[PDB]
């Protein structure tokens, strides 16, 4: 047993009908302390799968380290290590899962909250979120910790039930994402303006977006707010 | 006397240790295999009998990655070129873990040198 120490805020995603798009500012903060400012918490493994990992930030380095070992292993004595026996999304996420729950039966759990975006081999999406606890669900759209509260019911507006993936364009999701960034820099007080975006389409392969920023913000009504109450100035 | 040559760690009269000898000729029978550095790199290539017909071709392939930059390829018992480079595996993620960067050459082969000079000892 633990506590998390500098930590990740929101990973927001949700899939469209060609992939999915998954995002998560770059912020690794200490406590009310915004710590530090360039960390990338999307993890690519290979080119059909992104790791989005939120919690304690030491333990996010060492599921780092995992993957990366997993993508070395699964190359030895593997003739389609870049084919047929590549690494598949669901196989990442399956790991993950395992170790997590692992963790937390031995009273020493990877203070994460995880979610695992992709693309199968033949060309389905795949979202799945694990954490902690080594509890694990799929939806349409998934987020962790604040953007579960703040992004889910935006993107659930555009792909409300599974019938709603084949009608979503990359354009609308990468859309619906970007504003739900800035919605979580609105009201989040551990997040930050910079973030990293992903897309993982079954026909342009995996785009990753880096040194992202919420734009287009809404403060000028702030200046006609004066008072609490019955002030006039 | 005689004998020194049936127990393995037992130095011969002339300080010999006939059972490491006796292992040579194992790999002296085997296919022969090559290494060429070059310039920037080096090349591995190894022959493979054609037992028959019946051998899958490019299937049963010989030539072994340790880590992601280091190649093996190796003459002999097979299976104890793989036992090998399992170690070799293990003895370069170790060394990963602990310093970070991918292990050097020259302290990968002492690895493989130091656990194959052990199987000498008893």
């Amino acid at each position: 047993t633990q506590q998390p120490i500098v930590t990740g805020t929101s990973v927001i995603s949700m899939k469209y009908d060609n992939g999915v798009i998954i995002a998560a500012d770059n912020l690794g903060s200490y406590g009310s302390l915004l710590r530090f400012n360039g960390v990338e918490r999307l993890i690519p493994v290979g080119d059909n799968t992104v790791v989005g990992i939120s919690g304690d930030i030491s333990d996010m380095q060492h599921i780092e380290r995992l993957l990366k070992d997993l993508v070395t292993e699964n190359a030895y004595d593997n003739p389609l290590a870049d084919a047929e026996e590549a690494l598949e999304p669901s196989y990442i996420f399956e790991y993950l899962a395992t170790v997590m729950y692992q963790r937390r039966s031995k009273m020493n759990p990877l203070w994460n909250a995880i979610i695992v975006a992709g693309v199968q081999s033949n060309g389905d999406q795949f979202l799945r979120y694990v954490n902690l606890l080594g509890v694990t669900y799929s939806s349409p759209t998934l987020a962790t910790g604040f953007g579960a509260h703040m992004a889910n019911p935006l993107l659930r507006k555009v792909v409300d039930r599974e019938s709603d993936i084949p009608k979503t364009t990359v354009q609308v999701a990468e859309e619906a994402i970007v504003n739900a960034m800035r919605v979580l820099y609105y009201r989040d007080a551990r997040s930050s303006r910079n973030f990293s975006l992903a897309i993982i389409d079954k026909n342009t392969g995996l785009t990753f977006k880096k040194n992202l920023q919420v734009e287009n913000m809404k403060w000028d009504f702030a200046k006609d707010i004066k008072g609490y109450g019955t002030q006039k100035i | 006397g005689t004998g020194y040559d049936l127990s393995n760690s037992v130095f011969s009269p002339d300080g010999r240790n006939f059972q490491v000898e006796y292992a040579v000729k194992a790999v002296e029978n085997g296919t022969t295999s090559i290494g060429i550095k070059c310039n920037d790199g080096v090349v591995f290539a190894v022959e493979k009998l054609i037992t028959s017909k019946l051998l899958v071709p490019q299937k049963n392939v010989k030539i072994q990655v340790v880590d992601r930059h280091i190649g093996c390829v190796y003459s002999g018992l097979i299976p104890d070129g793989r036992h090998l480079v399992n170690r070799g595996r293990e003895e370069a993620a170790s060394f990963k873990k602990l310093y970070k960067t991918p292990i050097p050459i020259p302290a990968f082969a002492d690895r493989l040198g130091q656990y194959v000079q052990a199987h000498t000892l008893y």
